[PDB]
């Protein structure tokens, strides 16, 4: 996240670390047993850290759980980034808490405007490398399709959604993927893409999750 | 050695943070940078031996 601020200590109880060795991507919990992320995101082995903050401290909050199922969206393309969705079912159910909670799927897709907070531990730096130990937050808006598609040319889908600033300054960048982009208590986007991080007239990319409701509720039923 | 072993390192458009390889040509070795997660290029290796090998 660059141009944000540190969260308040587990004020995104939803949010999670992917980890395989190192923090790769983030991810959302929506339930006691599941967790989403992008498709691009996937590993063979991954294991899913809960109630972080400080990601190189062990603070004394954190579940640490191993992941037993990893489904990706069927039509995921590796090269247009279309379908950019993937569920992770834990091997064990997670203790819910104050600091390790899930956040509700979308009831309806959020229209351009909407005020929407987006989280994760990537790099904070435009220019340059800078990870961060802390969680941080930034607050930004979806934008309008055609800016999307403007600022994109003919790379965005239906299934894409631009949310932050086409003047940049303030953006989500590696380290970020599969994290949440959340709108008035709903799950509406998934970090995925953009070109290089908070450039003006390239603001991030993310996977439209109120396209996937039914494919989400289907596959945790059927697994 | 081939071209793609002189190019920079490409992160690409996605925002994974994932450690890969890449030939340093004016260090003449193989080193770590962040890739994004999708459309690699070929100056891209998960290795460093396979890096020097298709590299050195
Ligand atoms: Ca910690």
């Amino acid at each position: 996240i660059v141009g944000g601020y540190t969260c308040q200590e587990n004020s995104v109880p939803y949010q999670v670390s992917l980890n395989s060795g190192y923090h790769f991507c983030g991810g959302s919990l929506i339930n006691d047993q599941w967790v989403v992320s992008a498709a691009h995101c996937y590993k063979s082995r991954i294991q899913v850290r809960l109630g972080e903050h400080n990601i190189n401290v062990l603070e004394g909050n954190e579940q640490f759980v191993n992941a037993a199922k990893i489904i990706k969206h069927p039509n995921f393309d590796r090269k247009t980034l279309n379908n950019d969705i993937m569920l992770i079912k834990l091997s064990s159910p997670v203790k819910l808490n104050a600091r390790v909670a899930t956040v509700a799927l979308p009831s309806s897709c959020a229209p351009a405007g909407t005020q929407c907070l987006i989280s994760g531990w990537g790099n904070t730096l435009s220019s340059g490398v800078n990870e961060p130990d802390l969680l941080q937050c930034l607050d930004a808006p979806l934008l309008p399709q055609a800016d999307c598609e403007a600022s994109y040319p003919g790379k965005i889908t239906d299934n894409m959604v631009c949310v932050g600033f086409l003047e940049g300054g303030k953006d989500s960048c590696q380290g970020d993927s599969g994290g949440p982009v959340v709108c008035n208590g709903e799950l509406q986007g998934i970090v995925s893409w953009g070109y290089g991080c908070a450039l003006p007239d390239n603001p991030g990319v993310y996977t439209k999750v109120c396209n996937y409701v039914d494919w989400i509720q289907d596959t945790i039923a059927a697994n | 050695r081939p071209d793609f072993c002189l190019e920079p390192p490409y992160t690409g458009p996605c925002k994974a943070r994932i450690i890969r390889y890449f030939y340093n040509a004016k260090a003449g070795l193989c080193q770590t940078f962040v890739y994004g997660g999708c459309r690699a290029k070929r100056n891209n290796f998960k290795s460093a031996e396979d890096c020097m090998r298709t590299c050195g």
